[PDB]
DNA sequence: AAAAAAAAAAAAAAAAAAAAAAAAAAAA
DNA sequence: TTTTTTTTTTTTTTTTTTTTTTTTTTTT
């Protein structure tokens, strides 16, 4: 079933190279051949986790016929409440050798092998207000120690963590902050979305005045908004057998919002 | 309440033939994250499974807990008992050893390798490793296997097999 | 331009 | 005894049919497919809880003889100042799996392993603000990796707590709300409940000018407390050898709420 | 005929701290 | 006569941490 197929695309995701995201790249490399540690900050509908991921993916692992792969970036996220014996473990599956058992001091002196002789060049941790105030000292101690720069992502409440120590604050002062959509920018993106991600037939013409009007409302600037609300217009309108987005259809799914 | 019309259950592996007993309660293990403690306990047979890992048999506790066993695994005892040497014969300890021309077949390891008599593969015709080629290191348990990776020295596993024989 | 989808990067993975 | 059929009859539960359930079926139904999460809000006598469990009974979970079921919904309640733990334990005991003791991140890595294979599409979560503020992260976290839409259902402090974090507020902006009955619509309810609920040979004729403004003063329309004093009625009623309910037994038992 | 060195599961003990909660206090 | 706003102890928890007691499994 043609409409079947459609649905299912609709429900799934993507990455379009937006203004924000082409900046990080560029200064993340800035920072990598220099080899110095910094943080990124914002609000968390800015796309901050995408922007990272899409990075991490342009520097494919490498491999010879002889020794262990090179694996230039390192990207991981923590759990709530994250310990120093968390923080070691996940560096060390995400490098796909696992070792299991023993205490503290060995998950440290594991992880400190896996990221020599492999090379690493930069360290990403998302979340980064998850970690528990001491494990900062394991933190410290990797981009001290190795030539690794790690970069700490997340919103204004990092801050407020990081403000409270000055031994870290020091080491991460650095800094780049993903801000929001506005004004020409905001309509050069919902074009792009229209044409690049929804897809129908016939074009539902956004850009138009008085369409964005209710998208602005809607959406306040965040991209996060913006992508669900027009999948969602998509997806219900198909669902209703229409070839686009209208008016109605966009107010009555905006109206949940 | 919890949902209606099911039974408790856990996820289940299948057995190739050949499979050593240690290596089968080791994907068992990984495919429900559980430690050997652990499987002693939804069993209720004490702690005495973990050595069963590394090949220490005194018993065959063929009633006991080798009958009860099935039960979590669902594998019936006799199945199960063919995952070790028949009493008198075999018997194998220290060095494991292994034909990785058959890992291109399916990864496992076949349980004939660890009777005292053996060191060639008959069918694949050869000298069977006792030792690991490249960085001369003696093996981990079957047990403890990841994904057929070697960490002294990572390669394909399957793809050593041109070498050696 | 070039546009990815989010699960090709995976199946294409080192 | 006839009369000790009856009476034991009135004593249970029943199901009945009525708009405000019809509704959410419908709305979820969107929104599962959509995979999208969202919260259902409303005061602690609408029912919201009885909705929720008729919805699940529509959706039969499926099995074959050897490998694990699949159960597209997955309906869990939780206990006071509910902890990362106890999320994690509720969700695979609901699926009747086997475990016991172990740390909190292993009951995590079991949870996205019983949620995946398993075809599980929604999780509802009842009494939704007896989460500890920290859960929130491992209900966020799994909303976001697993193809999962996540409904947290509760009363208005529901929102007093979910706007204290930003990143929560964010995942589950959209919402629907229960109402209470009123007008034609309580009226109608009290004669479907004459009809579908009491039964008693003799007829009531409830509907009555006079009968409805005892129940409303009585009920103010929510339909927690409607159900109680209509059967309250009928079996206070019964027992005293009447066959219908008049208005002074009526005003007999609401004068006791 | 028999004994010895040990890998591991199990067991109090501390153990430091993040957070909710309990007062104390100043004005218009 | 109420409204923040600051300081502070009592507790409660979840690691983790080191440690002994025991039970074993085999080799000439
Ligand atoms: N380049 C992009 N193309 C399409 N969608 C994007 C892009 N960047 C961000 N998004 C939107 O953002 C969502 C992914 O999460 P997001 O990028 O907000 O991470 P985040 O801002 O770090 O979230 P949080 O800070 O709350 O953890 C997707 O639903 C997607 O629609
Ligand atoms: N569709 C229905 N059919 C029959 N009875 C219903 C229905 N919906 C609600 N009720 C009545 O409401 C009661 C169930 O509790 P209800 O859903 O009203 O409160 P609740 O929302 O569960 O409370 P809380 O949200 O505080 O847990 C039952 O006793 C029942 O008589
Ligand atoms: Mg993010
Ligand atoms: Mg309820």
């Amino acid at each position: 079933e043609w409409l079947q197929a459609e649905i299912a695309r609709l429900k799934g995701k993507s990455i379009v190279p937006l203004q924000q995201v082409k900046t990080l790249h560029d200064w993340l490399d800035g920072k990598r051949k220099a080899r110095k540690s910094c943080r990124v900050v914002g609000e968390s509908r800015t796309g901050k986790t995408v922007a990272c991921d899409a990075y991490r993916y342009r520097h494919k692992p490498q491999q010879e016929a002889g020794r262990p792969p090179t694996v230039p970036v390192v990207y991981i996220r923590p759990h709530q409440k994250c310990g120093p014996k968390d923080l070691f473990k996940k560096i060390t599956e995400y490098l796909k050798y696992r070792v299991t058992k023993g205490t503290v001091s060995d998950f440290r002196d594991r992880t400190i092998e896996v990221l020599k002789g492999c090379g690493v060049e930069m360290l990403i941790i998302d979340e980064a207000d998850r970690l528990k105030p001491e494990t900062f000292a394991d933190v410290r101690d990797i981009a001290e120690d190795l030539g690794i720069a790690v970069v700490l992502v997340g919103t204004d409440r990092l801050d407020a963590v990081i403000k409270r120590d000055e031994q870290v604050l020091e080491r991460f002062r650095a800094h780049l902050r993903f801000g929001k959509l506005s004004g020409e920018d905001f309509k050069n993106t919902v074009e792009m979305w229209e044409q690049m991600v929804l897809k129908l037939p016939v074009s539902s013409n956004l850009k138009s005045k008085e369409m964005l009007r209710i998208l602005t409302s809607a959406t306040e600037g965040y991209i996060g908004r913006l992508d669900e609300i027009l999948r969602e217009a998509a997806i219900r309108s198909l669902s209703r057998g229409l070839k686009k987005i209208d008016k109605a259809v966009l107010q009555e799914v905006a109206k949940e919002y | 309440i919890e949902a209606p019309d099911v039974k408790p259950w856990l996820f289940l592996i299948k057995p190739y033939e050949g499979e050593s007993l240690s290596h089968f309660l080791g994907r068992f293990r990984r495919a429900n994250h559980l430690s050997a403690s652990g499987l002693g306990t939804l069993a209720g047979i004490g702690a005495i499974v973990a050595r069963w890992e590394r090949f220490h048999f005194n018993p065959r506790p063929s009633q006991q807990e080798l009958e009860a066993i099935a039960s979590v695994v669902e594998v019936d005892a006799q199945r199960l008992a063919q995952m070790l040497p028949p009493a008198g014969v075999g018997m194998q300890h220290e060095p494991i050893r292994l034909c990785g021309a058959c890992y291109a077949e399916s990864p496992c390891h076949r349980i004939e390798w660890q009777y005292k008599s053996v060191w060639k593969c008959d069918r694949h015709q050869l000298k069977i490793l006792a030792k690991c080629p490249n960085c001369q290191a003696p093996f981990k348990m079957p047990a403890l296997w990841e994904d057929g990776c070697c960490h002294r020295c990572r390669m394909p596993f399957a793809e050593m097999a041109k070498l050696q024989k | 331009i070039e546009v990815w989808d989010y699960e090709q990067l995976r199946e294409e993975y080192g």
